[PDB]
């Protein structure tokens, strides 16, 4: 178990880390979060009480590093940094348990929640979508934009995620203009899972960081990229039976954990729709299915 | 964008265009099978291609053997119509090809869209305009030689005859969506209007009469009078 300290909190924010958050006020005595499972990629993010626009916040993985958090009063947000003095990081760490001024990640044992949610993410493709290779972490915030969106302005912070276009020349083989448009595959599992992702685990990996985004921080090309991942499977006449397996279960757990009061903008109705009930796959989603009905039969 | 009443006179810039109707590309009687069961049987259909500032008209018969063995066939029709639309781009010059191609009915657009993929800079766009391309085969030639082809075929033919010595395109497509609007509404009459004189006749390479600009007039008011009564009926108005 391993532990995010805090050198301060100077200013009233909420505080995320994964699916929980936690208010803490201006000046309140806070030193960090402490009990954080070790094996998966985490992310601690952050909302001013000032400013309810950006939400930012920071992927790790504390198998990478020494990580903590500290406030910035001129460019006005909490960073994370990396310590690399081992002892040094300790002893700090010690005195703030020892004063028990550390929250403790709180995981009901029972629970698989944020394991489902990050199955295939791995820090190492997180860093390649977020580039910026002096930190072993990565920031991530409301306004980022994707590659793709600024095709249609900073290189340094954008989101590489992979293009996904239904119309253009990587997608549709000359000769085969309305086979490859009415059925995916041929993009879906030679371009995109054998050519770029090499396998359908990077693949999943780059859906779930998408999804994350979107819901952790409203970035609206990350949803976006979420659901263009969707589609272009449910738009395959043939998909490999572990892959439809494992994307039912992806889905059902990302609807499971979304804020009821977060799906107006969150899901788009075009996509679920044409994926849930006219897409080929339309019968391969069966738990995604049944709680969408459940929660957001609005949606549908 | 839209094509619409408010850029309607985009059209007869020069700008190279073409105006893609496909309502007669799939084309088929419904009839009764021996078990009493509903079938359908094709006819030949056509492209029907128009340039609407120079009346150029490429149209491309599609014969009945692009069907065979086909399922999901209105479907198809719309790929078959952006396949050879894109294949007629390909064959022109490059100084030939259209700017943009304006389709009369919003669901060719996908299907053109992925077929001129190799032609970024041509524009494909929608139209809110009801044209009546449909009644092109209400012109005798026009149906003529789509019934009697016996294999895929394109002809040309000048839908304006040669009207552009005396009209502006503006006039000219106006006069043609009249005639046209006419022959959709009340084929019956609207012929019986341009062939009821026997002095009028069609030049052997022409599609409408050899009509005086006096003539013309009075045929256009008559055609409007059709236009307008069969309205009033539709609508008990
Ligand atoms: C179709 C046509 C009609 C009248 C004049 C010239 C042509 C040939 C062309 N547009 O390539």
């Amino acid at each position: 178990m391993n532990t995010v300290p805090f050198t301060s909190a100077p200013i009233e924010v909420t505080i995320g880390i994964d699916q929980y958050s936690f208010n803490v006020k201006e000046n309140q005595p806070f030193h960090g979060i402490k009990d954080i499972p070790i094996g998966h990629v985490h992310v601690i993010h952050f909302q001013h009480a000032d400013n309810s626009s950006m939400r930012y916040g920071y992927w790790f993985d504390c198998r990478m590093g020494n990580f903590y958090i500290q406030y910035d009063p001129k460019d006005g947000l909490y960073k994370m940094m990396e310590e690399r003095d081992g002892a040094k990081f300790e002893n700090i760490v010690h005195n703030f348990k020892e004063r028990q001024m550390m929250v403790s990640y709180p995981k009901i044992d029972e629970d698989d929640t944020w394991y489902n949610l990050t199955e295939f993410v791995q820090m190492d493709k997180i860093r390649k979508i977020v580039r910026k290779d002096e930190n072993q972490f990565s920031y991530v915030d409301s306004s980022m934009t994707t590659v793709q969106e600024n095709e249609l302005s900073d290189p340094a912070h954008s989101l590489n995620y992979t293009v996904i276009n239904f119309k253009s020349r990587e997608a549709i083989r000359p000769g085969h203009e309305m086979e490859d448009f009415l059925d995916k595959s041929y993009y879906l599992n030679t371009v995109m899972l054998q050519g770029i992702f090499k396998n359908s685990s990077n693949y999943f990996g780059e859906l779930q960081f998408a999804f994350l985004n979107a819901m952790f921080f409203g970035n609206y090309g990350s949803s976006l990229q979420w659901h263009a991942m969707i589609e272009l499977i449910c738009s395959s006449a043939t998909v490999p039976k572990h892959m439809l397996d494992k994307l039912d279960e992806i889905l059902y757990y990302q609807i499971k954990t979304l804020p009821e009061q977060y799906s107006d903008i969150l899901l788009n109705e075009r996509v679920w729709n044409i994926c849930l009930y006219s897409s080929f796959q339309k019968n391969s989603l069966h738990n995604t299915e049944k709680i969408m009905e459940n929660k957001y039969p609005e949606l549908l | 964008g839209a094509m619409n009443s408010s850029n309607y006179a985009e059209l007869f810039n020069n700008d190279i265009k073409l105006f893609v109707d496909d309502t007669n590309v799939y084309r088929v009687t419904v009839h009764k099978t021996f078990e009493g069961n509903v079938a359908t049987k094709a006819i030949n259909g056509c492209i029907f291609t128009l340039n609407p500032k120079t009346g150029h008209l490429f149209l491309k018969i599609i014969h009945t053997s692009v069907w065979a063995g086909q399922k999901r066939l209105s479907q198809l029709a719309k790929w078959k119509t952006a396949e050879e639309v894109s294949a007629l781009v390909r064959s022109l010059p490059k100084e030939e090809q259209p700017k943009q191609i304006i389709v009369t009915r919003k669901a060719m657009l996908d299907p053109l869209e992925v077929h001129m993929l190799d032609f970024p800079n041509i524009a494909i766009r929608p139209t809110e305009l009801r044209l009546p391309f449909s009644a092109a085969m209400s012109i005798d030639k026009l149906s003529d030689v789509v019934m009697k082809a016996t294999e895929p075929q394109m002809v040309l033919f000048n839908i304006y005859d040669d009207w552009l010595d005396r009209i502006s395109s503006y006039t000219a497509f106006s006069r043609l969506t009249l005639l046209l609007r006419a022959l959709k509404t009340n084929e019956e009459s609207a012929k019986m209007i341009l062939l009821s004189d026997p002095t009028i006749t069609i030049k052997s390479y022409h599609l409408w009469p050899s009509f005086t600009d006096e003539q013309w007039i009075t045929i256009e008011s008559q055609m409007r009078d059709l236009i307008l009564t069969e309205y009033g009926r539709k609508y008990n108005v």
